[PDB]
């Protein structure tokens, strides 16, 4: 009724998307051949948000899959719920775009952009009232960091006043495999800050730590950490797929969290009684991106209780962290943590606590990215394989100074007063 | 996603040789071209296929090409235990060798063949659904090595435009050199070569000859052994593109990673480990010792220090029992080490790729079968060491006009001499601008 299309494009943005469905999915009791054998009702209420429904009462999920190899393709169609996708709906090139942003953006990517396009088009003309656009990809690449972006940029040209959120996994602090990474990541930001209403910040060296300093897991891999994003992705898109008031569509909840429009980067989090999962959600160690919500300030909070509880002790114990804390939030948005609450948990758990974070230590993370993407480029290391595509210096500087600019602004309500 | 292989000389041949006999040993191909493993018949989209064409009798054929203008050599391929398993088109001889003599292979010689290589190239070329590039084996040293190469590379950037050309070069070495004029035939190919390849490895015989001593107890290395080795870096390399495997890398990626700048495209490469059967035995090598092999100079294939230089880009393939939790952790400790520096223009300086296919060692050789490996592959400036070398012995030569008569009586000008040198001179001088940290 208030359709959403999912989008997942790269290796990374594919592999966390087919894991998201797995786990709302069965969120939903829907199997892999698209038949529903669930035990409440509330889960087909809004199931029209996520999925086209088709003849038979068979359940098709209104994603679109993309990469310009056809590689991660075929490990999608033959996971666990590989069957369950629109086969029409697998838009794969052949070349690959070998970490090259200028690749996705502008020639590997530019042939197959318009096949992505006609598939979009047929999922939007077959909703009641389309919502908007969630992405999942990397920055860091070549497909889902610069092909990605043009899929948003062509988007917006065709469906101008729909919102478009975004799932967007960052360079780490420490960790890296891809030499350039700086480079791509630099020339998606400057696309995102501009083309895009909601994106949350993940990094894998905050996932990984997770994974071998709670968890426990001796020796985690992509598919330890795609299983920590895609139960976070669930939870932040719990208000989207259950029923309630708080956050219900991706406009209400951009314009609950988004006070200035290029100030959309958000901090996820997601935990494991009532008082200990307050206290773990807020804390740092908690947090998918590798920014210290300590070193900031937060511009509005968004929380997500999930399964049976005393609302009465959720909200006295958000309150509590709120007026514990409140050198942390800032003084001139009242009221800017909003909490919802729905019966139903996620797998294996009774108790789940989801956080959206807009804070201004985000900066830090594009400092971080700035400092090495200038490293780069003032000798001009690795250049020639980007204007070899045919771009000019002067789009790397632009890109580097909105990003400069980003980090001024975030720092100009960092320290504002009342 | 296709690429084609150019031997090119005896050293290229004979590298060849060894190489599809690693690649067959790999996939279980049989020495007349079946698979039994492969059920796609005439044709599929394997990750194999991109090193080898099907025919509808089951036949699996390398997408390679043998060049030399002497038969000698492509003979024993006619002949050999393989002989079965190429086209009969693919090999290709004349009856006169370039004499160790670039002009030869380039002007002389070259041009009466070079017309027909690029023809059953095209054929190859023809049979692809989608080509990422070509893959050029040779010697620098070498009249068809070097002589002929240059001709082809420039022939194959015209015919095919900015596409992909990687080398695999055989730097000169004293200890097994049978020409005198190798120093100029070196300097005059990596000159005309240079604007034309997108990435070129090169191999100094006298470190692969120290490392077989050393590392496998070969008291008197031949060419066989040393071959068998840059197998491995080789297999390793393509390692990425002939398995099926979501961490790896293809032509277009590690290029992107390793070359900073057009002309500096000239990384050394590393292996780990090399080790006896004997000494293998009871002895079993982890992710961070392979990894920590990499970065001692001895271990090297160009004769150089990289202590005495800075790294700005490195590429670690590993394939075997290797897991990513071991991977991360063993770069996390090399970034600590301030023994091994980078310039200050890369922070970012780790490619990284792990492939799940264990190596393989032919059945009479020398390596043991370890269950882990890794080769690095990384571009520091210490490789300028090499080309001080080579120019050196160019200089002293010329300085006389040594041998150049042999050069001008096939057609070439002094000119041709001193635009090479003027050409390296600038590479040599390029390679301490990049080491030179920023304002
Ligand atoms: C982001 O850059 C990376 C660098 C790196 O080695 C320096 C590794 Cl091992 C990984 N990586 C890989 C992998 C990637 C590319 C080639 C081979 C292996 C697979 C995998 O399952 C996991 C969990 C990780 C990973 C992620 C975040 C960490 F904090 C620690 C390890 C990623
Ligand atoms: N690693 C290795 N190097 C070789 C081999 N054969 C020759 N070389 C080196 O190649 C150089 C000489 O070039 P060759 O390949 O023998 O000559 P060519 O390429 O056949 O060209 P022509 O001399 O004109 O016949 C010397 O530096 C040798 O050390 C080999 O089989 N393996
Ligand atoms: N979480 C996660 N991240 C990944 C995965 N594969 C790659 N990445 C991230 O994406 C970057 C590599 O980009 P890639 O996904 O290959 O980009 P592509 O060229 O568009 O497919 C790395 O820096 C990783 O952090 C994955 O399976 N899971
Ligand atoms: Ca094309
Ligand atoms: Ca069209
Ligand atoms: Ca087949
Ligand atoms: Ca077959
Ligand atoms: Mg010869
Ligand atoms: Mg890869």
């Amino acid at each position: 009724m208030r359709e959403i299309v999912h989008i997942q494009a790269g290796q990374c943005g594919n592999q966390i998307g087919a894991k998201f469905w797995e786990v709302i999915s069965d969120e939903h009791g829907i199997d892999p051949t698209g038949s529903y054998h669930g035990d409440s009702d509330l889960q087909l209420e809004r199931i029209n948000v996520y999925y086209n429904e088709a003849t038979g009462n068979k359940y098709v999920p209104r994603a679109i899959l993309v990469d310009l190899e056809p590689g991660t393709m075929d490990s999608v169609r033959s996971g666990p719920f590989g069957q369950i996708f629109r086969p029409d709906n697998f838009v794969f090139g052949q070349s690959g775009a070998g970490n090259n942003w200028a690749k996705g953006h502008y020639t590997e990517g530019a042939e197959l952009v318009d096949s992505v396009l006609d598939v979009v088009r047929k999922e939007s003309e077959s909703c009641d009232c389309l919502q908007g656009f969630q992405l999942t990809h990397s920055l860091g690449g070549g497909t889902g960091s610069g092909m990605g972006t043009l899929l948003i940029s062509k988007i917006r040209e065709e469906y101008p006043d729909r919102i478009m959120n975004t799932f967007s996994v960052m360079p780490s602090p420490k960790v890296s495999d891809t030499v350039v990474e700086p480079y791509n990541a630099t020339l998606s930001v400057h696309q995102l800050v501009e083309n895009t209403d909601e994106t949350y910040c993940i990094d894998n060296e905050a996932l990984y730590d997770i994974c071998f300093r709670t968890l426990k897991l001796t020796t985690p891999t992509y598919g330890d950490l795609n299983h920590l994003v895609s139960a976070t992705m669930s939870g932040v898109t719990t208000c989207l797929r259950f029923p309630g008031q708080l956050n219900a569509d991706l406009r209400k909840l951009a314009v609950n969290m988004v006070p200035f429009p290029r100030l959309h980067f958000f901090m996820p989090g997601f935990a494991p009684t009532v008082p200990e999962l307050t206290q773990q959600m807020f804390d740092s160690k908690n947090m998918m991106a590798a920014c210290d919500p300590r070193h900031g300030r937060y511009l509005t909070v968004a929380a997500i209780f999930r399964g049976r509880m005393s609302m009465k002790e959720v909200d006295e114990q958000m309150l509590n962290v709120q007026n514990k804390n409140s050198s942390y939030f800032v003084e001139w948005i009242p009221n800017n943590v909003k909490t919802a609450v729905c019966d139903i948990p996620p797998r294996g758990l009774k108790m789940s606590a989801t956080f959206i974070g807009n804070s201004t230590a985000i900066q830090e993370l594009f400092k971080r990215i700035s400092e090495q993407f200038t490293a780069m480029f003032r000798r001009k290391a690795f250049l020639h394989w980007y204007t070899g595509e045919g771009m000019d210096e002067m789009e790397f500087t632009e890109a580097e100074s909105n990003m400069n600019d980003l980090v001024s602004e975030y720092q100009q309500y960092q320290d504002a007063t009342a | 996603r296709e690429c084609i292989s150019i031997h090119v000389g005896q050293a290229g041949v004979q590298i060849g040789n060894a190489c599809w006999e690693l690649y067959c040993l790999e996939h279980g191909i049989q020495p007349d071209g079946q698979m039994p493993s492969d059920k796609t018949i005439g044709g599929g989209d394997d990750s194999f296929n991109t090193f080898f064409s099907e025919t509808g009798a089951g036949k699996h054929v390398p997408r390679a090409v043998f060049v030399d203008l002497e038969p000698t050599v492509i003979d024993e391929v006619r002949t050999g235990t393989y002989r079965q398993l190429f086209h009969p088109e693919q090999l290709i001889t004349g009856k006169e060798d370039a004499a160790n003599n670039y002009a030869r292979g380039h002007y002389t010689i070259g041009k009466e063949i070079i017309d027909l290589v690029l023809d059953r190239i095209r054929k190859l070329a023809d049979q692809c659904t989608g080509l990422q590039g070509f893959l050029v084996f040779h010697s620098f040293g070498g009249g068809t090595g070097s002589g002929f190469t240059s001709l082809l590379m420039e022939r194959l950037s015209v015919d095919y435009g900015k596409k992909s050309k990687l080398e695999f070069s055989i730097y000169p070495a004293p200890q097994v050199s049978t020409a005198v004029v190798e120093p100029y035939n070196s300097i005059l190919t990596t000159h005309t070569t240079l604007e034309h390849s997108d990435c070129a490895f090169m191999v100094d015989n006298e470190a692969i000859y120290d490392i077989c001593r050393r590392n496998l107890d070969i008291e008197r290395p031949t060419y066989t052994n040393l071959n068998r080795l840059i197998s491995q870096i080789v297999s390793s390399i393509t390692a990425s593109l002939r398995f099926d495997g979501a961490l790896n890398v293809d032509l277009t990626e590690f290029q992107t990673n390793l070359v900073p700048y057009p002309r500096i495209h000239f990384p050394l490469a590393t292996y780990a480990p090399v080790i006896s059967a004997e000494k293998a035995y009871h002895e079993q090598l982890s992710v961070a010792e392979i990894t920590n092999a990499c970065f001692e100079p001895a271990n090297q294939m160009v004769k150089c220090d990289p202590r005495h230089g800075k790294y700005m880009a490195c590429c670690l393939l590993y394939r075997g029992d290797v897991v990513p939790k071991d991977v991360n952790a063993a770069i996390a400790t090399i970034k600590t080490k301030r023994s091994i520096q980078f310039v200050d223009w890369c922070p970012t300086g780790f490619k990284v790729g792990i492939n799940y296919q264990p190596p393989t060692v032919v059945p009479g050789g020398d390596l043991a079968k370890v269950q882990r490996a890794v080769c690095m592959l990384s571009n520091t400036t210490a490789i300028a060491e090499a080309w001080a070398r080579l120019d050196h012995k160019f200089d002293l030569m010329y300085a006389k006009r040594a041998f150049v008569h042999w050069y001008v009586g096939e057609g070439m000008e002094e000119g041709e001499f001193s635009e090479a040198r003027e050409d390296m001179a600038a590479l040599e001088k390029d390679y301490e601008e990049v080491g030179v940290d920023s304002v």
